[PDB]
């Protein structure tokens, strides 16, 4: 009857409608998961950013450390030769006042 | 009577655009599911790296112990340098007095 | 006497010795004083170019949030004019309905 | 004797140094105090600047809620209006149908 064609048009409606709204739902949920990304991927470029600046630091550190323990051992033997040259002085002074004794 | 016929016309235009929202309900499950798989993947980039920027910052806190450690040797050592070279040179020219004053020395 | 001259001189070569690795510590109180600092300085210029960048995203939103409205507003006043149109119509069957009458 | 003269030139040379490295100690105090001044500006600037990105980021939230509502009125809406008008079309034509269904109608 004439009613049936009615029934079955107003249930078309209803589902246009909620399936209309069900997919703006979902599409706000792609636009807040975009969001979330971009909020991610800054947050994970500058976290990369940084670990890299703190690494080069690090090879800075190295390339001072290196060469501060080389000027190490070369003053420390300096320090032999000196408290050598040093020893030998005292020993000079003691002969001579073995001439005293003379 | 002759209702159907555009009642008949006007639900087939409407079948289509419920055909074409199902189509489109589709396609954004699929982009849906597709950026949350994204945003699982930068979400594991971001901690993962985490870890590693702050282990890194524990690697340069050690070397900068050691650095800071050896300029601190490196500057009592190279003092101690310059007390023993001044005190040489001092002392030779005082041996030479020494002799100097011995050798005119009432004997 | 000769030794007391000898015992101040070791007094001031002490003294030196306090000295100098005094100082070299307060250094290595300042390098890494400089050190927290650029740290501190990185980690706050990122957290403003940050701000920026949300404050930034925030002034889109106001953008799209007024002309929505907008949007919202004109398709109302459109429900207005069409929901008349459809009661018109319906008036229009109704009076050829009082000529079945007739 | 004459030991003295030569022990006083040399005690004045380190007397010499030990001057220089009193001076250069209080050069540093201050340099160490104004970067400590430094480093408690950076640090507050800081604080209160993460603060403030924080307090921005909650504004911003509140803002896009508003616009996810909103936009999902505007689409409900929308299509209800699609709806009116596609009926309109559809009831018009119709209902020329009905009058003439009507009128050639045996009595
Ligand atoms: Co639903
Ligand atoms: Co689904
Ligand atoms: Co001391
Ligand atoms: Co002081
Ligand atoms: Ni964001
Ligand atoms: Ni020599
Ligand atoms: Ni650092
Ligand atoms: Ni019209």
């Amino acid at each position: 009857d004439y009613s049936k064609y009615y029934k079955t048009i107003d249930d078309l409606k209803n589902q246009i409608l909620n399936l209309t709204t069900d997919n703006a739902n979902i599409l706000l949920q792609i636009d807040n998961a975009r969001l979330a990304a971009d909020d991610f991927r800054l947050k994970y470029e500058n976290e990369v950013a940084l670990r890299q600046s703190v690494e080069a630091d690090i090879n800075g550190l190295r390339r001072v450390l290196d060469e501060l323990t080389l000027t190490k051992a070369d003053l420390e033997m300096q320090i032999e030769s000196l408290t050598e040259e040093l020893a030998y002085l005292k020993k000079n002074h003691e002969e001579e006042m073995k001439d005293l004794r003379n | 009577m002759n209702l159907e016929p555009y009642f008949e016309s006007f639900i087939n235009n409407l079948r289509r655009r419920v055909d074409q929202l199902k189509s489109d309900q589709s396609r954004l499950d699929s982009e849906l599911k597709n950026m949350q798989d994204m945003v699982e993947d930068y979400r594991n980039k971001y901690e993962d790296e985490i870890n590693k920027r702050t282990n890194a910052e524990n690697e340069f806190v050690t070397i900068k112990k050691d650095v800071d450690g050896a300029y601190m040797t490196k500057v009592d050592l190279q003092a101690k340098l310059d007390n023993l070279q001044q005190e040489i040179d001092f002392l030779t020219a005082l041996y030479q007095a020494e002799l100097s004053q011995m050798q005119t020395q009432i004997s």
